[PDB]
């Protein structure tokens, strides 16, 4: 399905992680920050309609 | 250089500050002001960066 990842390439041009973007709220978060890594607290990342 | 003036009497009074801490804490979202559920706007708007 045509949906938004968060891609990280390696040194090669590899994709060696994705976040679907569309998964669950902590995976927006990471495509929100452009970051697999997230600190503890609450991020405001979409208003949804 | 001769004269000196003494205080013989004093008030303790109070004053009163009004001294802004903070505000609303407002949000808009941008793509929803502008283009709303518009599919071609949405999409146009990228291309603004």
């Amino acid at each position: 399905q045509p949906r938004t990842f968060l891609l990280k390439y390696n040194e090669n041009g590899t994709i060696t992680d994705a976040v679907d973007c569309a998964l669950d709220p902590l995976s927006e978060t990471k495509c929100t920050l452009k970051s697999f890594t997230v600190e503890k607290g609450i991020y405001q990342t979409s208003n949804f309609r | 250089n001769n004269s000196i003036a003494i205080p013989t009497n004093f008030t303790i009074s109070v004053t009163t500050e009004i001294l802004p801490v903070s505000m609303t804490k407002t949000s808009v979202d941008c793509t929803m002001y502008i283009c709303g559920d518009s599919t071609e706007c949405s999409n146009l708007l990228l291309q603004y960066g």
